[PDB]
């Protein structure tokens, strides 16, 4: 499968911690979380994991 | 003395349908572009051979 690339490649991840602000959600700056819901591919793809539940 | 109204045949629409089929089926990771360049071109033979037949 296509190597899944990694949070560190995009690089500017900075580890937000605010959940949200003005009603709106905050995005988390790192990719983590994208990632383990549905892996990106080694060209910027979104496979997403899956949910079978 | 007479006409003659044209159609495509049934067999060339269902191979044109299948072909799209396998446009669709096949993509997976592949980028847009190809997506796209195949139905053009598979849309440009379909409606360059059967000219007045498709309309």
């Amino acid at each position: 499968k296509y190597d899944i690339l990694a949070s560190e490649d995009v690089e500017g991840q900075e580890a937000a911690t605010l959940p949200s602000e003005g009603g709106v959600r905050i995005t988390p700056f790192n990719l983590q979380e994208e990632m383990e819901e549905g892996h990106f591919d080694a060209d910027g793809n979104y496979f997403l994991n899956r949910d079978a539940q | 003395t007479a006409q003659c109204f044209l159609r495509v045949d049934d067999e060339s629409m269902q191979r044109f349908h299948n072909r799209v089929r396998q446009i669709l089926m096949a993509s997976g990771s592949t980028t847009f572009t190809k997506i796209v360049n195949k139905w053009n071109t598979a849309l440009i033979g379909l409606m360059t051979y059967f000219r007045e037949a498709v309309v």
